[PDB]
């Protein structure tokens, strides 16, 4: 995976933060740490993200209503506890098989809206769809629609190398 | 709405706790289901607790099904309870999986249980005890002591599991358990069985790392 400080500087960017934060990592899984202003310390990917994201007034990625903000937060935790937990390719594919089931009907994970949840998605499988064959990816065909679409979504990209889609 | 929940599944006690948010708001069917059966159209895998929402989206996260449930009550997300939620997720589940594995699993006992979680369990006390609040954080129990006590409670609903120097810890802990909802789900998931009400489910998972 990308490391989480890395992560993080992405993140700041795609939201317009000016700025530059310095991240500390703690314990042995360098867990990123934000020393908020002002002052207590921030602890957690997923939880220094919706805190960058509430700073940069931009809270709509977090979710516009209750059911809304539920399914932001259960694709955050997907993304740390399932994406990170996986390497290469063998586990990840019954994974992609669920979120190709998931997507069919979907343009972003939550439905209509574009949230935080497509973002850190989409970095956190990047490293995975990027060595994809052109077989794999016609397999997960909606995978491939959702990650072609926010690959091209205003300033998210950044450096992270473009996959080649047909369409598709 | 329709929750899935099944017997000796521990993801159920934190939902089941939750669930009473929603009162006013909407109603939640509880359906009683099988290990093996799968009720999420999109997982492959079977998976409880889940939660079936009005929309027909589904819910499949344990913790993002309470916070949809507190939510609704209106509760406000902050930081401090996602800091509390994704701690819970990424570092005391695995320990708390590692310690309930050598307990259920393999019949251990002692600190060859308690070994793998006394980390976390500081951890928590020491949190509580430098707030001077009886809950992780705010006056009146919320979304993150509802999620912890739910994730401990499978392991620390036995004394020997609970180190009596964890002082805040352990009032925390038992304050929580004698609430009614609290009481109730315990109820519904262990039935009167204690910890071995879990062993089919914890069979299933991956083992562990190293003591």
């Amino acid at each position: 995976s990308m490391a989480a400080a890395a992560e993080l500087s992405l993140l700041e960017k795609s939201l317009g933060l000016s700025k530059g934060n310095k991240y500390s990592a703690q314990g042995e899984r360098q867990i990123p740490v934000l020393q908020t202003n002002d002052g207590p310390s921030l602890t957690g990917l997923t939880t220094i993200a919706a805190h960058l994201v509430k700073q940069a007034n931009k809270e709509y990625l977090l979710g516009s209503t209750a059911e809304e903000k539920a399914i932001v937060q259960q694709w955050l935790e997907y993304r740390v506890t399932q994406v990170d937990g996986h390497s290469s390719k063998n586990d990840i594919h019954t994974l992609l098989k669920d979120l190709n089931s998931y997507l069919e009907d979907k343009v972003y994970l939550t439905g209509y809206n574009f949230t935080l949840a497509d973002i850190l998605l989409y970095y956190g499988l990047h490293r995975f769809i990027v060595d994809l064959t052109v077989q794999e990816k016609e397999k997960y065909l909606n995978v491939s629609r959702w990650f072609s679409h926010i690959q091209h979504y205003p300033g998210i990209r950044q450096h992270l190398s473009s996959v080649v889609f047909i369409k598709n | 709405m329709r929750l899935f929940v099944s017997d000796g599944v521990p993801g159920c006690l934190p939902v089941l706790a939750a669930a009473g948010r929603a009162r006013g708001r909407a109603e939640v069917l509880i359906s009683t289901v099988g290990p093996q059966d799968c009720v999420v159209p999109f997982l492959t895998r079977p998976k409880v607790p889940v939660l079936q929402l009005d929309s027909g989206n589904y819910l499949f996260s344990t913790s993002a099904i309470c916070r949809y449930f507190f939510l609704l009550s209106g509760w406000e997300q902050d930081d401090l309870t996602n800091q509390w939620l994704e701690w819970e997720a990424t570092e005391l589940q695995p320990a708390l999986s590692a310690a309930l594995y050598y307990l259920v699993v393999q019949g251990k006992k002692g600190e060859d249980v308690l070994g793998s979680v006394r980390r976390a369990l500081t951890h928590i006390d020491h949190s509580l005890s430098r707030q001077n609040c009886p809950f992780l954080a705010g006056e009146t129990e919320s979304l993150a002591d509802i999620v912890l006590w739910g994730a401990l409670y499978p392991l620390l609903q036995d004394p020997a599991y609970l180190p009596e120097e964890l002082s805040a810890l352990h009032s925390w802990f038992q304050t929580l358990s004698t609430q009614e909802p609290c009481q109730r789900a315990a109820q519904t998931v262990l039935k009167q069985q204690g910890v071995l009400a879990l062993r089919p489910y914890l069979q299933k998972q991956p083992q562990p790392s190293p003591a």
